[PDB]
């Protein structure tokens, strides 16, 4: 939806663990939240290796 | 009498679509017994005579 | 994403309940857990309790049985009122 | 051993469909011979 | 010896429900004669 | 007689039951 949830029939909102972190990932400890879905952009990133 | 000849009927539409089931890149498939051994990445152990893989 | 890249978004859980006949039917197919389910537990597909994500004739005929067994029991009652009636006439 | 390098089931099936439907007969008339004697008194 | 290496029936039932139908027409008719003789008197 | 209609008419209907088994 344009919330950037997914949802049911119903408009409710299914859940799940968050990512956190970059690289993002995810955690053991974490507690269960509407799933989002973000259009939104990423940002540049300067080269630290290679 | 009546619920056991309603049973009958239901185990024997069972056996049909049991039947209709059954009716319906390295290639080393198995026409013989004995199975391929395979694992998912959790390690879990299963068997197949599929003998189609991919690297 | 168009940089060649990827990023982890979350991770859906899914629940298991001790007793499933406890759940409260809210419509449709969606359900809220009472004390008689006990409290979800929680997990992921895949791991522990839960499997990963995918990717009618016996029943008419015990309703014909029930409404035969229905049919009867208005039978007996309809008998049962006919003798009533009959000794409220005899005095 | 080394790697190497449907008619009578369809009739069976008949067989099969055939006694779901006299068996089908068969209820149909215990239900009618019920509601015949329901109406018997 | 060594090891090696329905229509009839139908109809029977047939007749066998008709006869307890028969039975259940005949009773069914005793209770109606037994309720015309207590309405007697 | 009217009892003894009935037992045969209940023996009518297991004779039917068995019957009906011995199809299946």
């Amino acid at each position: 939806d344009e919330n950037r949830n997914l949802v049911n029939m119903q408009g409710m909102q299914l859940t799940g663990y968050p990512a956190t972190g970059t690289p993002p990932t995810i955690q053991q400890g974490a507690n269960p939240a509407p799933i989002t879905i973000p259009n939104t952009l990423m940002a540049a990133k300067s080269t630290t290796t290679a | 009498s009546f619920s056991q000849a309603v049973s009958g009927l239901n185990a024997a539409a069972t056996n049909l679509d049991v039947i209709g089931n059954n009716i319906a890149g390295l290639d080393v498939a198995i026409s013989q017994n004995g199975f391929f051994r395979l694992v998912d990445s959790n390690g879990s152990v299963f068997y197949s005579r599929n003998g189609q893989f991919k690297l | 994403y168009s940089n060649e890249q990827e990023q982890v978004l979350g991770q859906i859980v899914l629940a298991n309940f001790a007793n499933n006949e406890g759940l409260a039917s809210q419509g449709d197919n969606v359900w809220a857990a009472t004390q008689a389910s006990g409290v979800a537990l929680l997990g992921t597909a895949g791991s522990g309790n839960f499997g990963k994500l995918t990717n009618l004739s016996k029943e008419l005929v015990n309703m014909i049985v029930a409404q035969r067994n229905y049919q009867s029991n208005a039978q007996t009652i309809k008998t049962q009122d006919q003798i009533l009636n009959t000794l409220v006439n005899l005095r």
